[PDB]
């Protein structure tokens, strides 16, 4: 993915302010709440019956932390997401068989979380820069299907 | 389907938008044009730069249509029938584009309504916009 | 929306399928499993190899549901309500998967009905399957 | 895109039987008929008001011939569709701004045309092989968006 200097700046500055122990869980929990078919892949996580149970689920929060970790790594290798994501592409595509559209969905839910967390600071140009990043990460995670 | 809880959640959140309806409609459009450049081609007679009176005026129209859908949520197909014919028949708007604008509307609401944009309300709004989008693309099925 | 012409086209084409309904339902499922491997995960208790009695039996169920939709085309949401709850709530079938099976059903019909699969009938069938798919994913909105 | 020998065989053999002066127009015309928003990009083609006008439109038939030509070229360079398709990606993405989902749609409509034309010969395994090809072509045409 190619971000202009202007966009790299937008992305990096916002990211340095992200609570990395919390934001991932907020995005994963919202993905499970808003697009409930994704819960199919998380049966071992326990109670996902209501939004409160999902958001307060310890495993959702821990797993989200790993997901955010992967986005952080991608933000650091925007020029080789394919390589950065090979192992994870193999897991999500070859092993779990997650349809790649859900990669786009999780990226958009993360964008919604960032907007909710940063408010006015998440301006339209900053959002545009993040859309390029999440589309980049989604395409790399789907490499094993291409 | 939109459940009773979803209708309440949407009316509540939209209720907090208030006089800001049109401004948020315009911000959503701008976020859409910047984030998904392919959508700009539908608006040749519009200058899409920030502060554009046309995008501001059009944001008010989009908000008014969403407001009409909220107000007649149980009769959405009928309420948005003319808008459905316009976007599908005349404008030939690609169905994918409704998902894009719906996403930008959620982002705009999340950015302006911190207290209201809970996971439950986020889900209701997503379902509401999905329903609006289904109706707007129905003159394709 | 499904227009009068579309309803006629679908009833006509489905009419030619005849005793082959279940066989075509099974062939569509097989084409789906081979072409879009991700869909196989919904069927763990099924052997999906060619000639499988389970895929044959399940193809008959899919055909019977489509036939019910054709027969009550003006009341599809009600007719497929229980099937809608099953696929969305219990099975958690990804919405994208309905587009995949719909495509395989069109391919199967095109491969068996050369005279009937005209561009106009192809369009009506696509709209019919899109409508069935909308209903089946409605317990998500 | 990686096809097994078995699939390369399936694809190449069927393709050698395709009427290349006709099949492209049948796929493009059906794309315009079945997913009518695509007509937005073909205003200069004239009468597209009914299915008969679309299918019998001389320009639809001529344009489809070019489209089929591109698929033929791709079938010959399955190991560099990105390169084979660079110029066309630039046209469809940078110039016309066609949403890439329509690339997937045109590929699936071509698959429907092949099934209609070959009937039983277009078996489930042959279809699977062609789905890999059209997904490959669609991903390459969308490269300029990635
Ligand atoms: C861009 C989006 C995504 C990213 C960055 C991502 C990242 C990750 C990471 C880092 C792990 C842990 C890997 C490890 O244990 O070494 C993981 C696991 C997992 N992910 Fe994702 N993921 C994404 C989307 C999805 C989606 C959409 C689903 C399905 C709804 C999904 C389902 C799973 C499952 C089931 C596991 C557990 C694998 C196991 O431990 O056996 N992921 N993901
Ligand atoms: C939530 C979804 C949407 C709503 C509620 C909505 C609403 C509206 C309304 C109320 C109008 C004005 C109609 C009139 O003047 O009578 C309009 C016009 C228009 N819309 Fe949308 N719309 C939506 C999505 C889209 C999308 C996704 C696109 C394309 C990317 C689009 C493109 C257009 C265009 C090109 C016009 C005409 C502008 C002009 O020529 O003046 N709309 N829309
Ligand atoms: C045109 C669309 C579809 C129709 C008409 C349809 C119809 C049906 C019917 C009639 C049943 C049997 C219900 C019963 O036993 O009461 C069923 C079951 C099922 N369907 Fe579908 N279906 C469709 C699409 C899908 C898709 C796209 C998937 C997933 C890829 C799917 C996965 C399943 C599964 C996993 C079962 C349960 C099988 C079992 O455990 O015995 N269906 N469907
Ligand atoms: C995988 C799918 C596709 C392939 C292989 C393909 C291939 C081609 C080729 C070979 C040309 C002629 C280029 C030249 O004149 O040098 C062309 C032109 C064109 N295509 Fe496509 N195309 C695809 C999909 C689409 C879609 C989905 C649309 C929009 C609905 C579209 C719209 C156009 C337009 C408008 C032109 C005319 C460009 C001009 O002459 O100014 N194409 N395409």
């Amino acid at each position: 993915v190619h971000l202009t200097p202007e966009e790299k700046s937008a992305v990096t500055a916002l990211w340095g302010k992200v609570n990395v122990d919390e934001v991932g869980g907020k995005a994963l929990g919202r993905l499970l709440v808003v697009y409930p078919w994704t819960q199919r892949f998380f049966e071992s996580f326990g109670d996902l019956s209501t939004p409160d149970a999902v958001m307060g689920n310890p495993k959702v929060k821990a797993h989200g932390k790993k997901v955010l970790g992967a986005f952080s790594d991608g933000l650091a290798h925007l020029d080789n997401l394919k390589g950065t994501f090979a192992t994870l592409s193999e897991l999500h595509c070859d092993k779990l068989h997650v349809d790649p559209e859900n990669f786009r969905l999780l990226g958009n839910v993360l964008v919604c979380v960032l907007a909710h967390h940063f408010g006015k600071e998440f301006t339209p140009p900053v959002q545009a820069a993040y859309q390029k990043v999440v589309a980049g990460v989604a395409n790399a995670l789907a490499h094993k299907y291409h | 389907v939109l459940s009773p809880a979803d209708k309440t959640n949407v009316k509540a959140a939209w209720g907090k938008v208030g006089a800001h309806a049109g401004e948020y409609g315009a911000e959503a459009l701008e976020r859409m044009f910047l984030s998904f450049p392919t959508t700009k081609t539908y608006f040749p007679h519009f200058d899409l730069s920030h502060g554009s009176a046309q995008v501001k005026g059009h944001g008010k129209k989009v908000a008014d249509a969403l407001t009409n859908a909220v107000a007649h949520v149980d009769d959405m197909p009928n309420a948005l029938s003319a808008l459905s014919d316009l976007h599908a028949h005349k404008l030939r708007v690609d169905p994918v584009n409704f998902k894009l604008l719906s996403h930008c509307l959620l982002v705009t609401l999340a950015a302006h309504l911190p207290a209201e944009f809970t996971p439950a309300v986020h889900a209701s709004l997503d379902k509401f916009l999905a329903s609006v989008s289904t109706v707007l693309t129905s003159k394709y099925r």
